[PDB]
């Protein structure tokens, strides 16, 4: 009962330690080690892929450094693979069926530790910037799964990868009442934000910053402000440890597999035969149920993607060019106590707070009787209007849209206001509150949740779109209350009862 | 690399040979051009060639008023114009093109055809 | 014409999570008009008009 | 309002118990202490009013 | 002068190749088709890649089309990797070439063919609108692309005036599957799966008791796999489309792909002076392939030949194909229903095919008891709380919108 | 529009009224006086004001909805409780009725 | 035919500024995944080369005091900050299928 195993490896020392691990796992049932070099070119790897498949006794292939032009052939023959040096999340789609049971996580799984940062903090003023990529989109859906249970502050910020364009986009992020920044992009976009946030002073006091691992490189390290807390995967480079553990897992698998029925070996050679070798996925099912008690990298176990079961995370703080290792994340167990945290504002403590503003934007539409949009005077002021008792009625600036007429979006008009609820807000701001800002909506609609035609999106329009997008903060309007608007938006007590 | 050879003053309806010495690369796989710079700085076209000698292309208004020949061994392109009117008094540039190649990577200095 | 704008409301103290359920259920009940029929069963007089 | 509560108990799928007010009327506050249904619910029984 | 290969694997009609091949329809524009014929018999994708590399794809031919007769899936990956490394176009014609519907990155090319699954979902609604019959249940397997057309069709019904409803979408892959199939009360069960999956589910659903007479199934051809078999368990009178390539045969699809290559070549060469040369070695180019940001799919996506705009999407799905709707038979594997061609539905007899509960009711319109409106011009059907009329065209399908007291 | 879409019993008339729908209320306000328009549907808060103010219109009662005018904020704001407390405070002095007079 | 035009064709700003130069045309040319215009810049008389290939792709031996963006029918270039050797005329080129489409030219000086 001798079983061959291929392993696409870079140097011969790897193939030597592969052969020695085969002889060590031959303690139980015999094994066999064939040596596969790592090809420098893609089509040459697709050339030499099935010259090793002449030996049909290969039942698993280890790969290393993209391994795209070789992983498809193994999933085409349903061979269980291990992608050892994979930090790419495109293979995490297991609907391709050219994937593997996971080693160390590709990139996005550190965001679970980012969700466990609120176990230290319980912060709920958190802004997220995503570079627009599929791996970023997978991290988006990962965070949306992580939130469903709080730190439920702000939706998203989008970013187009390939341009600089930070300040023109994210100048709004200076104003959005929150201090927690989470970066998820490439290292070059990280340096672009680093220099633009240096231009915008967005890495000052209060501003706490959270990054991942692949943003941390020397180009970004020159531009990283001293105080950023960074992550690092335990055993990112000890490849031979993952080699020997992979030999022990496949030896556990073939230990279970040599006590089974209907072996039905692959064809010798890649071709000249059928390609629907049926015990392929069943061996992957056995590898899915295969476990590992303990290794040099620890206890290797498998999640639904096969992922590594509290992959430990060394955490560093860049303090005066030196990444001071803050301590070890181990799942439920936290970075305990040992090292002092320097924060990016010269601070020594965690900023437990945010900036509740005394300036909020109250945007609404024109509605007689409660709103009479009046044209301003020659100096832009208001005509002094009296009551029936001669009392000066409060005319505040209802800053209009760029329309004087719908279809001429040019006349950004001051249009100081006149109406019933104007004095109500004057009463409330006298009693409790602040110096407001007032805008008038362009389309003038209440707005319904109309279906956008872009593969099943449904977006609120009008003021409901504006408040949901954060363009407005308080909506005073003669608007009724249905369940539909109440599905997402908090309503106050109903002031004027009507029919 | 590229240097426009010739130009000068031409009469109304006259013919002129426009040459350009090329030093640095081969012709039979590479791609060049001929563009026009007016004194009013309106960027126009003179000659469109192939990357291998091959065929050529004619801009529409100047079509039939010039011909192109590529002597690939001696690395100097030739361009014999004809029927030059008053609206061809412009500085002409020879420029090597890209591998795409509708951009240009290298340039000649510029001849002056009056 | 009356001298107040008041409203009866169901009360649960501190209403942990269930406030979100009950208020949308009330807006659902107002969203169908059976409340108006309940007024025809209960809250209709003869001598006003 | 009983049938309203019946629709609410069908919508949010809750059962109940129908206990009655025995002391006080509606929550008249006496030395800072409510009687009635308000003093009932402020006795933290997770009551419903 | 465009070196073109046409490549097949078995069952060739070489005289239709010799005949189609009309130079006068390529009437001296800029190019002439330098055509070469390859025939194979391989189940050998490795030697398929290697000898084609060894062929004039490295030496002479810059563009090639390819046909099959099988049901293979990895031909998609073979397409994707040659698109990944080589700007030379390969196209899909028949067999496991047009059965390739696979999502990909922004590629250099695609096995361009007829319809999509989104076009099949739409015509499935158009048939359920025309043949007055109502979907309420779908089932799917873990095939990538299941949920988009599901969310499409359900949201499309949500914007119409009259409305289909939905019992359940069953994302599936323990024989209590029959108990989840017990909850399906719709006359229509739509399904996304494979042919071996379909035959297994046909054993399961006939073990439920929801067989071919009561609750009829509706597939696309990808679920049917090969359109020329009843493997084990196909129930009578099921519904499917691929299908106009069956009306094509060989030399119509030869005239399709050849003229598309020659036209789109003259699309580029209409004002461009030349065409990029084929690279001398496929697996050792590695410097010359980056010379061309290719971008000729601007000219490949918009090609019209003989007044037929063979226009694709970004994923090479044809925007204007023809759809032939076909029923099964108790004894045969497919017979007929009718056809579909770009928002034009042509079906046979306007009679729901069947195998007493129904009663033919004769009546006269008299308001307020009977009110006959016409159908809506946007859809062609009746609204909510209205029923279809049947009045003799003096075919009898003048169908109007009856209602009333 | 939401209420007449979700109630399928008058959905025929909801399809009929879809064909002549308006952008602002001030159009239908002028259009009733234009006398090309039989009836318009609106909340009574603006309708009984315009009946009181300009002239020459009536209403037939029959308050179908019976709703109020709350204030829209984003969810989990720190500005719900004290704001609605001030709503009560504005009710508990008649100042609401004062602005009603004015 | 598509026609590129440049704006503003003549200006002069001081040192260390955001010198933004826009270019307009008729039809959208930048569609699939690459943008389409090659910014040329050179002094009067001398041909300094291309500086931007498609939208921001810098060439060999270029400064870092400029950038280029834009899409649809409106691309632009932004010099920031402003150098002292900025007495040159700047040019636009994406052609078409249709042989070659050129823009005008933007001559810039340094305020002093």
């Amino acid at each position: 009962k001798i079983v061959n195993i291929g392993a696409v490896l870079s140097t011969r020392k790897h193939e030597q330690m592969f052969r020695e691990a085969v002889n060590q796992a031959n303690k139980r049932i015999q094994l066999q080690a064939t040596s596969v070099t790592h090809k420098p070119n893609a089509i040459q790897m697709a050339l030499s892929v099935c010259e090793d498949l002449i030996s049909s006794q290969v039942y698993a292939i280890l790969v290393s450094h993209t391994p795209t032009p070789v992983s498809y052939t193994a999933g085409f023959y349903r061979i269980p693979v291990l992608g050892l040096t994979t930090r790419m999340s495109i293979y995490s789609d297991k609907s391709i069926h050219l994937s593997f049971l996971r080693t160390v996580p590709p990139y996005s799984h550190q965001s679970s530790v980012w969700f466990e940062m609120m176990r230290v903090y319980n912060w709920n003023h958190i802004i997220l910037l995503v570079s627009d990529d599929h791996e970023g989109r997978a991290a988006q859906k990962r965070l949306e799964t992580l939130l469903e249970e709080g730190p439920k502050a702000e939706k998203v910020l989008q970013f187009d990868p390939g341009t600089k364009n930070v300040t023109a986009l994210l100048m709004e992020a200076r104003e959005l009442e929150a201090r927690v920044i989470i970066l998820s992009a490439s290292e070059d976009d990280a340096a672009t934000v680093y220099r633009a946030a240096a231009m915008l002073d967005m890495t000052g006091s209060g501003y706490v910053w959270l990054v991942g691992e692949r943003e941390i490189s020397g180009n970004a390290l020159r531009y990283a402000p001293d105080g950023i807390i960074g992550l690092q995967l335990i055993n990112g480079k000890n490849e031979s440890a993952h080699i020997s553990d992979a030999v022990g897992v496949v030896a556990q698998a073939v230990h279970e597999l040599l006590e089974k029925e209907n072996i039905t070996d692959p064809p010798r050679g890649c071709v000249g035969n059928t390609n629907i070798w049926k015990t392929g996925p069943l061996f992957k099912r056995v590898l899915m149920s295969s476990k590992y008690a303990d290794g040099v990298t620890g206890r290797v176990e498998f999640n639904e993607d096969g992922d590594r079961k509290f992959a430990q995370y060394s955490i560093m703080n860049l303090q005066n060019r030196k990444l001071v290792q803050v301590g070890i994340y181990n799942g439920t167990h936290v970075i305990p106590n040992d090292r002092k945290i320097i924060w990016p504002g010269g601070e020594t403590e965690k900023p437990r707070g945010y900036q509740m503003s005394t300036r909020l934007k109250i945007v609404t539409i024109h509605q007689e009787p409660f709103v009479y949009v009046k044209p301003t005077m020659s100096d832009g002021t208001c005509k002094e209007e009296f009551t029936v008792n001669g009392d000066p009625v409060k005319k505040v600036i209802c800053t209009g849209p760029n329309d004087t007429s719908p279809g001429s979006p040019r006349h950004t008009v001051p249009q100081c206001c006149y109406g019933f609820c104007i004095d109500l807000l004057i009463k409330l701001a006298r009693t409790m509150q602040f110096t407001y800002e007032v805008h008038l909506v362009a389309d003038g609609k209440f707005g319904t949740q109309e279906r956008v035609q872009n593969s099943n999106k449904k977006e609120w329009n009008g003021m409901m779109g504006e408040l949901l997008s954060g363009q407005a903060d308080m909506i005073v309007a003669p608007l009724t209350i249905n369940n539909e608007r109440a599905q997402y938006i908090e309503f106050s007590k109903p002031f004027k009862y009507q029919g | 690399k590229l240097q426009e050879s010739g130009g000068g003053s031409v009469k109304l309806g006259g013919s002129l040979k426009l040459s350009c010495v090329v030093s640095g690369f081969t012709f039979s796989t590479y791609y060049m051009s001929w563009v026009r710079q007016t004194p009013e700085k309106r960027l126009e076209l003179v000659a469109v060639i192939n990357s291998n000698g091959g065929n050529t292309y004619y801009p529409d208004n100047v079509k039939g008023r010039f011909t192109i020949s590529r002597d690939n061994a001696e690395n100097t392109l030739y361009l014999q114009m004809s029927s030059l009117k008053s609206e061809d008094t412009a500085l002409y540039y020879c420029a090597r093109r890209d591998y795409d190649g509708f951009a240009m990577d290298y340039w000649g200095q510029g001849t002056s055809v009056t | 014409k009356v001298f107040a704008s008041t409203g009866y409301g169901i009360a649960i103290q501190k209403d942990s999570g269930w406030k979100r359920q009950v208020d949308l259920a009330i807006l659902q009940l107002f969203g169908d008009g059976e409340m108006e029929e309940l007024e025809a069963l209960w809250l209709t007089g003869i001598c006003h008009n | 309002c009983i049938d309203i509560l019946k629709k609410i108990s069908k919508s949010v799928k809750f059962t109940y118990d129908l206990y009655l007010v025995t002391n006080g009327k509606h929550g008249k506050k006496i030395n800072g202490t409510w009687n009635g249904m308000i003093g009932e619910v402020v006795m933290k029984r997770a009551y419903m009013a | 002068s465009i070196g073109i290969a046409v490549i097949l694997v078995g069952t060739s009609d070489e005289v239709a190749i010799k005949d189609a091949h009309e130079k006068d329809d390529f009437h001296h524009l800029s190019v002439v088709p330098r055509v070469e014929l390859v025939a194979m018999n391989e189940t050998d994708p490795k030697s398929i890649i290697t000898r084609i590399c060894d062929l004039m794809s490295d030496r002479k031919i810059q563009g090639v089309v390819f046909a099959d007769d099988t049901d293979q899936e990895a031909i998609a990956q073979i397409l994707d990797f040659i698109s990944a490394q080589t700007l030379t176009p390969i196209l899909g014609i028949h067999g496991g070439s047009s059965m390739i519907m696979a999502d990909k990155d922004e590629s250099s090319m695609f096995f361009q063919f007829g319809p999509s699954i989104e076009q099949q979902a739409s015509v499935m609604l158009n048939i359920m609108e025309e043949y007055d019959w109502y979907i309420f249940s779908i089932v799917t397997t873990y095939f990538p692309g299941y949920q988009d057309f599901v969310n499409k069709i359900r949201s499309t019904i949500e914007n119409s005036f009259v409305g289909w409803e939905l019992e359940e979408v069953l994302l599936l892959d323990d024989s209590k599957i029959q108990n989840q199939l017990k909850k399906l009360q719709s006359p229509i069960i739509l399904l996304y799966c494979t042919k071996e999956e379909a035959t297994y589910i046909f054993e399961v659903a006939n073990s439920v008791g929801l067989t071919g007479y009561g609750y009829t199934w509706i597939v696309p051809s990808l679920v049917a796999g090969d359109t020329d078999t009843v493997p084990s368990e196909f129930p009578t009178g099921l519904i499917s489309v691929s299908y106009d390539e069956w009306d094509y045969g060989l030399p119509a699809r030869v005239r399709d792909g050849i003229a598309i290559i020659t036209t789109a070549a003259s699309d580029m060469l209409s004002e461009h002076s030349f065409i990029p040369e084929p690279k001398s070695s496929c697996y050792n180019t590695h410097e010359k392939r980056i010379y061309q940001s290719n971008m000729l799919n601007r000219y490949l996506i918009n090609v019209t030949f003989e007044g037929r705009d063979l226009s694709f999407s970004e994923d090479g799905y044809q925007m204007h194909p023809k759809l032939v709707i076909i029923l099964l038979n108790k004894e045969r594997k497919w017979e007929r229903v009718g056809k579909w061609k770009d928002k034009s539905l042509q079906m046979k007899y306007y009679v729901w095919p069947r195998m007493d509960d129904h009663l033919s009711i004769v009546t006269l319109e008299e308001a307020p008891f009977v009110i006959v409106e016409s159908v809506d011009p946007l859809s062609g059907t009746c609204m909510r709380n209205t029923v279809p009329c049947q009045k003799r065209i003096i075919p009898g399908y003048i169908k109007k919108c009856c209602k009333g007291f | 529009d939401i209420y007449f879409r979700r109630q399928v019993e008058l959905s025929t008339m909801y399809r009929h009224m879809e064909k002549h729908n308006y952008e602002s209320a001030a159009e239908a306000i002028q259009a009733v006086r234009d006398n090309k328009l039989h009836a318009f549907i609106w909340d009574s808060a603006v309708l009984e004001f315009e009946a009181s103010q300009k002239c020459d219109l009536v209403t037939t009662g029959e308050l179908f909805f019976r709703s109020g005018f709350g204030i829209g904020m984003r969810k989990d704001s720190p500005w719900k409780q004290q704001v609605s407390l001030s709503i009560l405070k504005s009710h508990e002095n008649g100042f609401m009725e004062d602005l009603d007079k004015t | 035919d598509i026609q590129l035009t440049q704006s503003p064709a003549s200006l002069a700003v001081s040192l260390g500024q955001r010198a933004t130069i826009s270019c307009r045309a008729s039809q959208s040319v930048s569609t699939s995944r690459y943008s389409y215009m090659h910014w040329y810049q050179h002094k009067p008389g001398q041909p300094p080369k291309l500086l931007i290939k498609y939208a921001s792709n810098l060439e060999s031996g270029v400064p870092a005091r400029f950038s280029g963006s834009g899409s649809g029918t409106d691309f632009t270039l932004n010099i920031h900050p402003v150098e002292e050797e900025d007495t040159a005329t700047y040019y636009c080129q994406h052609s078409w299928e249709n042989p070659y489409t050129f823009g005008g030219g933007t001559k810039l000086e340094i305020k002093r």
